[PDB]
């Protein structure tokens, strides 16, 4: 059983987005769906959730249409329309499968949920910078690289090292927001011995600016 | 004494044969017969349509048309009855209760016919009356009319071929055989003494009635909900509330049921005429209202799956309540040939659909559904006034097929008959033989 | 609308240790629930009914409560509870979370280790110049970094962020970014990296000369 | 006649205090049956923390489940023929017999006796059902209470203790249906007007019910999901299988009966020649339990499984005729148990069987072996035990698939209407007959 | 409730072709799904059913694996693959939805049709050409126009007319072979006070050759 | 497997009038059924159990029949009826279905309506030349049609098409198309299209000249 969720993305003050949550894995029906977001830092917030036959559809205290809840069982998908949108609506958006114990009803399956940032900015690719070892590097037992992405807009990018096939000794520094762009580093800490000798490659993408790149680690000249 | 047990419980289970084989005769024949009424019915509640659509143009011509056929049928109605077998007026059910226990004849050879075609002009003509209470007396006076014929003897071939037909009727209608048997060893079998009643014998009958009827109206259902939603267990109480409200109105629609046909009685003193007159007239208000308001006239069982949909505003429905309650009443109450069985099923529903409403509001974290409420109430108004409560269940879910309410089901029709005797009322099936009985003496 | 407020906002405690966090209610509420949410996750259903729970959550953890105070209880926390806990009630409606509470894998103080990079050759290719430094693995997570350029103090145009604590080791570790323009890097040759951090008093250099 | 009258307009007037007495029975029952459910399992598993604890070596499985189901049958039949041979067999006859004045309920015994007794035969994993068993202890506890707050006159001696024995079989089936259907079909006295307040029951029945649910939501005991339909030209079939089920209902009537007659001998009455024979069939089970589970146990696990289709016809004839012996050999040798559930299994499984012989022999009717699985799940509760509206009732509290309904009856009415025309009596009866003739003289 | 089936065409001798049928309208489930196939001129023969849980599944006399009937009832989809084809398979094959009354199985609500046809020839499409009338047109009360389908392979083509928007007063004769090649024309009579002052298209289709066609009937220029 | 064989393969009948068609088996059965079949349609449940009609069919049609032999009637048939009926029955696997019937409708005379086409223009764009020739909505379907080039007979090249009876009118239509090179077709100016049907003495002609 999935509950995936879409939609979520970039737009600009007083706009309008449809978020999609497309499940997969139980029957649609019998099921009341909602929405709550978690606004970055912050926790959660419920939004709204619509019975089954969709003749029922309840939203926290917001204004008239903020948010249009619905959906289609024909394609066993929920959705949600913001209109008129503000930075307060800038937070990851979950869509929920609903249940109950006794009777007081609960958030049964989540699903990973959509980002949506609320901005004037620009969406920007960013650059790839490798940080490696300065000329004085003392070549001890262990050895940390790393590489640099700066300036892009807007969350997220995503960091992996050889393609993930080297996961353990990993960092990805949450990203700092300075200028409308973002910039952050990932660690990579290896063997000594693995390195140089190696190749160590970080790969960098930004779906939103539509961009990879795969920053290969070299020795300082 | 145990002497004797041994005996018995070794020699349990073995119905004569003969008794048999004629339970599934009765079965068979309350079956055509059942099928033939219903077809009937409607053929005539359709001609009061090329009749009315034949006439659309003028407005005032059609509320005159769809008077006088409804008063040209309910007058031909009562006449049959007043002038040859008073038995068949009312519902049918209290006189077969009545003769199980010997106490009032099954006068075939009048009834069968009367109860026939008198309702075909009660029910084709769209009062509010149902046609399960009249299939039933039909039911029996098929059985007891084999039972005469074949001379077969001895209480148990006399108990038990009058009550197969009885249960066969009440099946091949609502087409709920499980509701039929539970309905006879609920309510119809003498309630104070061991009977010679064969459970057996019924099963054949309600069966052969029972195919008869799916062998001319397959690919159909009566009421179609569809499956509603759940019933968690903190929402449980709430149906518990609701049966209280159908307990303290039950007996209440009980006394306005007996203490309406006291009072319709004056304006006829019993004359065929003042009777058979005033027939016409509340039967020809009935057709009137069968178009400038469905909701207040005819059965009512088309109205269910619309009420328990939500498709009625609150106010819509408190209206169709109030106003069926009258035409039920001054239609029943009018010792018409036909039964206060359907239409309670109706009343009820509404009532329940009412309080889903209310209830589905009041508490916005149950996620209610107004509907659950309407089939926990469609069998309650059939706890409160005829007190029957699992018959009356056994038949919601037998044509609702919503088990999964089944608790809330049980929980609303108990609260019913808890509280429809903490406050006066009676099995108001029962308090008509009552009156019908202690009326056939208390006058000499 | 009950304001649903989790108490310990954030906590931490060493595993097989017995750890319990609360959650009033400013109202009355009843068969509260609660979530746990390990950081890259959406949340997910621990607890539920006050004490129901769910379907894989270790028999270590417990539910309780009653009314206007509720409260999670983990007997020997392991080191895979460290995530942040979200009680929730909707026993009155709307539905409301509680204000979380983080817990985390208490530990032994961890000497961070430095490690300065000079900008690279493909940025300078484009006037920028970040000077690097990360700061990995230490604990708690009270440290600070401060830059010497040429010799001598610096806080403008540094970024600094820190990861979250570390699912497996429970160590942090954080990195500070000095940026500046081409020239104003090539205008200058010493470039410390200093980290003051508990587990020291002397704090750690780590800088590297353009010359 | 005047009487009549006076009868009528005083119909359904029960003493309040019967009434709420129904309902703390009721809840009791339901705590009762609940926590019996609960250990029975609990045991079963630890049955397995030994198995795969040993898993390694084979020989030392079967040994351990053998032990384990003797040393759990044996401190089973014990604890019966020790302090209430009572305990022993179904235990509904002895309430059915009560209700008629002709047993006792001697609950001080036999409530403990049931229980722990039980637990030894059923979480040892015999062929024997839990139905039964808690429909007895329900009736101990209502006439517990009728006792404790020395209510008097028949109908609250009638009352309470029918109400603890519907009670009872409903927070078992969680079917409050099939509960009350079955008192005023079977354990009501069959001969004689009684003074049962019907309604007392409900209140009863959904107490329990209550509790039940209130410790086993979102999840039934059989599931099956919607089968398909079934169309006028192929009920004929159901009864063809319904005469069959009546034609062996009896023989399995004598067999059931005659059957504890030869296993007495080899005890003769002595409490350990029985007990001893008790690890052995107990054993006997718990090894089977784990070379061919089918063969073992309850049974309800494997009806889904045989609704589906999911046995080969043959895979389903052995399974049959074995749990036909496995069957006899545990309710027989008067193990506290009953044979209302195992009746359930055998009767799918035949059921399963004549659905597949069909389902090719008319390809044009376009069958679905599993309606006929579910045409005769309640069959031999009617060519048996004779109580075919409260079979009927059971099956679909249970299965949910209202639309077999016409094939289900045409099947449980073919039943006993061939188990009458061939001998055949009210198995539940019969017992209360032998154990009533024999308590005299 | 619209049972369109697809895949039919143009194959080989000892061929093999998946023709679909997409289901709408109705439950798929509880439904018992079949295929019957009419050859040209002759009439139908059953071919297969397939049980909803397609926990059965039975064909004509017909030998081991000529038809495969499937079902997946996740997109109410039905399918039948034909394999070794030979001529005796070539003609229109239906997708019905059974049902019974009493009991005895009928084929209640047949699809459209697809066509399969067995030959070593080529999928050629179709040229469409405008049939306006002359310059000497008498243009009296009805105005007779009309567009010319040739040179396409196999059977068939569907024309309609501004999008069967204009259904009465249309023909399309049946199809002619010739040297390998079908040729069809299509009538449609219209008020002459309703054509030049508007607009007359003729829409063609042939599926096989994968082909649609707008023809706009312009009086001689 | 049963052979169900339709007795009137072919049929007409004025409308109006009594119409039946007869379905006999080989061996026997029971409940069977019909579709209705008009030109372009695929098949259409018309009648079933032997004589149950659809929801939708004309009360105008009856089911009939019993073991061996089997009918459906139309007790005044309409035009509308002009169709194609298959009788099937499923009583004994495999289902099989009928030869199948073909009803037509018997009517008054009705006159041609001749058309003339010059060769599209794109056609000639490409050596063909195609001279179209319509003949819409005549009765009885007995036609002859006849080209003449530059007033002169012509038979190579000609083909003809007849639709069939419509189902509303239950008139005929049919086209007769000649086909040329650009060039064979350039070569000549008149070209004339004769029709030939009862309802007249002298032909109905109808040509253009590419002059």
């Amino acid at each position: 059983v999935r509950l995936l969720e879409s939609g979520g993305g970039l737009v600009q003050p007083g706009g309008s987005l449809k978020l999609s949550c497309a499940a997969s894995g139980f029957d649609y029906s019998r099921y009341w769906m909602s929405w709550v977001r978690q606004a970055p830092g912050k926790g959660l917030k419920w939004i709204g959730e619509i019975n089954p036959v969709s003749s029922t559809i309840n939203y926290t205290p917001s204004l008239k249409d903020k948010f249009i809840i619905s959906r289609d069982n024909a394609k066993d998908t929920l959705y949600l329309q913001i209109s008129k949108v503000r930075s307060e609506d800038t937070a990851l958006y979950y869509c929920a499968r609903l249940y109950y114990g006794y009777g007081y009803w609960y958030f049964d399956v989540w699903g990973a949920g959509t980002t949506v940032t609320v901005s004037s900015a620009k969406t920007t690719p960013p650059s790839v910078y490798p940080l490696a070892p300065g000329s004085a590097a003392a070549a001890a037992s262990m050895v940390t690289l790393g590489c640099l992405v700066k300036g892009y807009f807007p969350e997220p990018v995503t960091v992996t090292w050889n393609s993930g096939s080297l996961a353990a000794g990993v960092h990805t520094f949450p990203a700092v927001l300075q200028a409308a762009l973002y910039t952050l580093s990932s660690s990579v800490t290896v063997p000594s011995s693995s390195w140089p000798s190696e190749t160590v490659t970080c790969n960098v993408a930004h779906p939103a600016s539509s961009t990879k790149v795969d920053k290969k680690i070299v020795p300082r000249a | 004494r145990r002497r004797q047990l041994i005996r018995q419980l070794l020699e349990r289970d073995k119905t004569p044969l003969a008794i048999l084989f004629m339970a599934a005769v009765v079965g068979t024949l309350v079956g055509l017969a059942a099928v033939a009424f219903d077809k009937g019915v409607a053929w005539l509640q359709n001609q009061r349509m090329g009749a009315l659509v034949h006439t659309a143009d003028n407005y005032p011509l059609l509320l005159t048309v769809a008077f006088l056929c409804s008063a040209v049928l309910a007058m031909f109605g009562y006449f049959l009855v007043r002038k040859y077998a008073p038995e068949a007026g009312g519902s049918g059910i209290p006189e077969i209760e009545g003769a199980l226990e010997d106490q009032r004849p099954v006068r075939w050879w009048r009834v069968l016919p009367v109860k026939f075609f008198g309702g075909l002009g009660t029910l084709g003509g769209g009062m509010v009356l149902g046609r399960q209470g009249p299939t039933v007396q039909i039911g029996g006076n098929i059985g007891r009319m084999v039972l005469d014929i074949f001379r077969l003897k001895g209480d148990e071939a006399r108990h038990t071929l009058l009550a197969t037909g009885a249960a066969a009727g009440l099946a091949a209608a609502f087409n709920a055989p499980l509701a039929g048997i539970l309905f006879i060893i609920e309510e119809m079998r003498p309630q104070f003494r061991y009977t010679l009643i064969s459970i057996k014998a019924v099963f054949i009958g309600v069966i052969m009635s029972t195919i008869m009827y799916r062998i001319f109206n397959h690919e159909v259902a009566l009421i179609d909900v569809g499956k509603l939603s759940d019933a968690p267990l903190n929402t449980l109480w709430l149906y518990l509330i609701l049966g209280i409200i159908f307990g303290i109105f039950g007996p209440i629609f009980n006394k306005w049921v007996l203490g309406m046909q006291d009072l319709l009685h004056r304006v006829h003193g019993g004359n065929i005429t003042k009777w058979v007159l005033m027939g016409g007239a509340i039967g020809g208000l009935c057709g009137l209202l069968g178009f400038v308001a469905p909701a207040t006239s005819g059965g009512g069982f088309n109205l269910i799956p619309i009420a328990t949909a939500g498709n009625f505003s609150m106010g819509m429905l408190v209206f169709i309540f109030v106003a069926r309650v009258i035409t039920t009443l001054l239609c029943f109450s009018s010792g018409a040939p036909g039964g206060i069985f359907a239409p309670m099923l109706a009343l009820g529903t509404v009532l329940g659909t009412a309080f889903g409403m209310v209830a589905v509001e009041l508490f916005p974290q149950y996620h209610l559904e107004a509907g659950t409420f309407a089939i926990a109430g469609m069998g309650a108004l059939l706890a409160a006034s005829i007190r029957a409560p699992l018959t009356g269940i056994i038949l919601v879910l037998e044509m609702t097929d919503n088990y999964q309410l089944i608790l809330p089901m049980i929980i609303t029709g108990l609260g019913a008959t808890l509280l429809a005797q903490f406050t006066g009322g009676k099995p108001l099936y029962s308090a008509i033989l009552a009156r019908t009985l202690a009326k056939q003496e208390a006058e000499q | 609308d009950i304001v649903l407020t989790q108490s310990p906002a954030i906590m931490s405690a060493a595993p097989g240790d017995k750890v319990t966090m609360t959650c009033s209610a400013s109202s009355s509420v009843s068969y509260i629930h609660w979530y746990q949410q390990k950081s890259g996750t959406s949340p997910k259903r621990w607890i539920y009914d006050t004490s129901k729970l769910t379907s894989g959550v270790p028999v270590r953890f417990s539910g309780s409560g009653s009314g206007t105070s509720y409260s999670l209880t983990i007997n020997t926390m392991e080191a895979e509870d460290a995530a942040t806990y979200y009680c929730q009630q909707w026993s009155s409606h709307p539905q409301t979370f509680g204000g979380g509470t983080k817990l985390e894998i208490l530990r032994a103080d961890a000497a961070p280790t430095v490690s300065i990079f000079p900008p690279s050759s493909e940025q300078l290719t484009s006037g920028g110049a970040s000077v690097v430094c990360f700061l990995n693995n230490f604990y708690p997570k009270d440290i600070n970094v401060k830059w010497k350029i040429d010799g001598s103090e610096r806080q403008n145009g540094v970024l600094n962020s820190w990861t979250d604590q570390d699912s497996k080791d429970s160590t942090y570790s954080m990195s500070s970014t000095l940026t500046l323009t081409k020239d104003e890097y090539e205008r200058h040759n010493s470039y410390t990296c200093e980290a003051t951090h508990k587990t020291s008093t002397s704090p750690i250099v780590k800088s590297f000369n353009r010359a």
